[PDB]
């Protein structure tokens, strides 16, 4: 049967938050023109110009 | 700087050659030879004014 004092309790949660899916669009992202573009060793790729 | 028109305006004036058969190799390839002659001396002064 229906006990009042064992079927009460007392709930707690946040207030307000939001969820961010796709963290990636935080980010700006820019190039160095692509003439100037180096290697790992410091040293521009396609010395051929 | 790319340096094919430079080559490329070396055998328009040379007019034996025909030029819009002549690939890309050729003309990098004449530029890394042409390079290791000396300047003559009277262009040469002018660039030391």
């Amino acid at each position: 049967q229906f006990d009042f004092r064992a079927s009460m309790h007392m709930l707690t949660s946040n207030l307000t938050f939001t969820v961010y899916s796709d963290l990636l669009a935080f980010v700006s992202a820019d190039t160095v023109e692509p003439i100037n573009a180096v290697a790992f060793d410091n040293m521009r790729i396609m010395n051929e110009l | 700087k790319k340096m094919k028109s430079i080559v490329e305006d070396f055998l328009k004036r040379l007019q034996i050659f025909d030029v819009a058969r002549v690939p890309d190799d050729q003309m990098y390839r004449l530029r890394d030879r042409l390079r290791l002659l000396p300047v003559e001396i009277r262009r040469l002064d002018i660039f030391n004014l």
